[PDB]
RNA sequence: ACACCAACGGCGAAAGCACUCUGCUGGGCCGACACUGACACUGAGAGACGAAAGCUAGGGGAGCGAAUGGGAUUAGAUACCCCAGUAGUCCUAGCCGUAAACGAUGGAUACUAGGCGCUGUGCGUAUCGACCCGUGCAGUGUUGUAGCUAACGCGUUAAGUAUCCCGCCUGGGGAGUACGUUCGCAAGAAUGAAACUCAAAGGAAUUGACGGGGGCCCGCACAAGCGGUGGAGCAUGUGGUUUAAUUCG
């Protein structure tokens, strides 16, 4: 069983409502994912930093079948789950290699509504 | 805090065993100003416990209340508009005070016989894991650590 | 627009505070909301005028 | 549509205009000067330019988003908020010409205390240097002085002291509407009343209060905690009801 891929990039879609932590390989194929509204609590109880750690710590139950040694991290977008997702992945067992911020910086053109966030 | 500093309010120590922290248990079980009969609730629960246990009555009292003593509790503080359920870490001065309040209530919320057996039962039930006294330690831990993100670490 | 982790060593320290000065939530809170078109050139330049001298 | 650079920046008569490049093209400024020679200034009518929205015909349409359709909030909300979304927003041509089109202080010229920030140019042991000392344009703030102003404030880019010329006001509501003329495809624009009615509207500033404004502080005020009420039976007081009165406050 399993493909047994060495290292891989971890795409963390950090938003205000929730945080989707997905651990993918070298190419871009997802093995298994984990989210904030999946781990027990839902509604508005998520999106917080220590709710992101229970989400990123739920991935090591489904991706343990592959057996990854090293891991590169990748954060996208603002919110309370940027530095928190990196701390849970570190206390799990996998090593650090490349932490990058691929947040889409606009060239001042497209603008969404004002509205207050959580 | 700066204007008017009071340390603590203390009365006379424990009868013959000599202890000031155990003297708060006779002061909390105090019903309407009767310290003469409140002595008969604590000291008779010391006389009846020596058959159920082996060691000294001061030791079994301290080894059991550690399972009733909390480490972190929730306080209501508002900021910005919404009421935050921020958990502040409880110390040794307030933690020993919160342990004897839930052992007081659990003794009264069990209408069996007299208060000499009700306090003696909830004293050994904290060591094995039974009663309403030890359940409140794990119930306050359900409100805490679930709202861990509202408070930052030291 | 990424962040440097060009430093070696098997260290567990974040170092996400180095980019939280230039980029931060600042370039995203200036954006991602609605632009005022005229009040961006008026109100945002009026408060910086009195805070300068 | 174009981050960063962007700046209290710059350019333009106003509106307005910012990724880079090419093609055509306007205005402003400085400097040794060379030349004309007042050929100037303003300016009703008139002519031209006009943010956005809107309109006509033909295209385009990612996002946003009037309308409109659902969800939610609420006593109700055919609003705010959520999910979608048409005209529109974009391009070519024509049209409409309005805006707190605001520095709300028209243009042009000569004078009147000062202290800090741009761009050109001259000079400074050979400029040895980031620089130092001048001399012009445009542009902020200033405990800004005199003076001016009702006060706030302006202050040689003054509402300071004067000259040239044009536009405009002479109570509030009714009105910037009605009627007529003119303009427009239309929506409307421009010019512009009266009757009637009030004796007041309005501006600045002052004291106090108020604020779901801010900064800092004090009472069981909250918080921390104990006991209690509202449940129960009884006492007592008050409304409502009732009664000849169920006396009054």
């Amino acid at each position: 069983s399993a493909r047994k891929i060495p290292k891989g990039v971890i795409h963390v879609q950090a938003s205000f409502n929730n945080t989707i932590v997905t651990v993918t390989d070298v190419r871009g194929r997802v093995v298994s994912w984990a989210s904030a509204g999946t781990c027990g609590f839902r509604g508005t109880k998520r999106g917080t930093p220590f709710a992101a750690q229970t989400a990123a710590g739920n991935a090591i139950r489904t991706v343990v079948e592959q057996g990854m040694q090293r891991a590169e991290v990748m954060i996208k977008g603002p919110g309370l789950g940027r530095d928190a997702a990196l701390r849970a992945i570190r206390r799990s067992g996998i090593l650090l290699s490349f932490v990058r911020d691929v947040t889409p910086m606009p060239h001042n053109g497209c603008r969404p509504p004002k509205k207050r966030r959580v | 805090s700066r204007r008017g500093t009071v340390e603590e309010k203390t009365a006379k120590s424990d009868p013959i065993y000599r202890n000031r922290l155990v003297n708060m248990l006779v002061n909390r079980i105090l019903k309407h100003g009767k310290k003469s009969l409140a002595y008969q609730i604590l000291y008779r629960a010391v006389k009846k416990i020596q058959q159920k246990t082996e060691t000294n009555p001061l030791s079994v009292l301290r080894q059991a209340i550690r399972g009733v003593t909390p480490d972190i509790a929730v306080k209501a503080r508002r900021v910005g508009g919404s009421t935050h359920q921020v958990p502040i870490e409880i110390g040794s001065t307030q933690g020993k005070a919160l342990a004897i309040r839930w052992l007081l209530g659990a003794a009264r919320k069990r209408p069996g016989r007299n208060m000499a057996f009700k306090l003696s039962s909830e004293l050994v039930d904290a060591a094995k894991g039974s009663g309403d006294a030890v359940r409140k330690k794990e119930e306050t831990h359900r409100m805490a650590e679930a709202n861990r993100a509202f408070a930052h670490f030291r | 627009v990424q962040v440097v982790v060009d430093d070696n060593e098997p260290e567990e320290r974040l170092l996400n505070r180095f980019r939280r000065e230039v980029m931060r939530a600042g370039v995203i809170q200036e954006c991602k909301r609605r632009r005022f078109f005229e009040n961006t050139q008026d109100v945002r330049k009026r408060k910086t005028r009195e805070a300068a001298k």
